[PDB]
């Protein structure tokens, strides 16, 4: 109904640099709002990037300036390009994307999640 | 025509269309929720499959939301 599917993890060195991408594919009508967390062994599937509809992309001041979260609606896209990584930034990268549709009882919102991509640096 | 178009569910005017329609089908979540509406334009009267209902009218505005 919905797929998420993510692409360009690798192993990087210090202060390299890579590029996500995360296309969504299906019943994307009403695509509303799309990220990218990070998820580190023994951590939660934090907050990396963000970017709403309508609304300015907001960041982790962890990542402030050296990330960049970008959407191309036309191709039903999201890129994150990575700059500067650091050894912290090594864990597995999601991109959820939040669909909103009208039912006759109302509107809402889903949240859907891609398959996760490997980004490591060392 | 002048039709009403989700998800804002607002009114717009449509270039080379004739007809309003609302659009409703089921999808994984038609048991829990309801069934999909779908508000647009069109130039024709849009085709729609078996289990997919349309409604469509030739005055402005006149697909507002159930």
């Amino acid at each position: 109904q919905v797929q998420l599917q993510e692409s360009g993890g690798g192993l990087v060195q210090p202060g390299g640099s890579l590029r996500l991408s995360c296309a969504a594919s299906g019943d994307i009508g009403g695509l509303k709002q799309m990220g990218w967390y990070r998820q580190a062994p023994g951590h939660q599937r934090e907050l990396v990037a963000v970017k709403r509809n309508e609304n300015e992309a907001n960041y982790t001041e962890s990542v402030k300036g050296r990330f960049t979260i970008s959407r191309d609606n036309a191709r039903k896209m999201v890129y994150l390009q990575m700059n500067s990584l650091k050894p912290e930034d090594t864990a597995v990268y999601y991109c959820n994307a939040v669909v909103g549709n009208w039912y006759t009882s109302g509107y809402y919102e889903d949240t859907y999640w891609g398959q996760g991509t490997q980004v490591t640096v060392s | 025509i002048r039709c009403f178009i989700t998800p804002d569910i607002t009114s717009k005017d449509c270039p080379n269309g004739h007809v309003c329609y609302t659009k409703t089908w089921c999808d994984a979540f038609c048991s829990i929720r309801g069934k999909r509406v779908d508000l647009g334009c069109a130039a024709t009267c849009p085709t729609v499959k078996t289990g997919v209902d349309i409604q469509c009218c030739s005055t402005d505005n006149c697909n507002p939301f159930p």
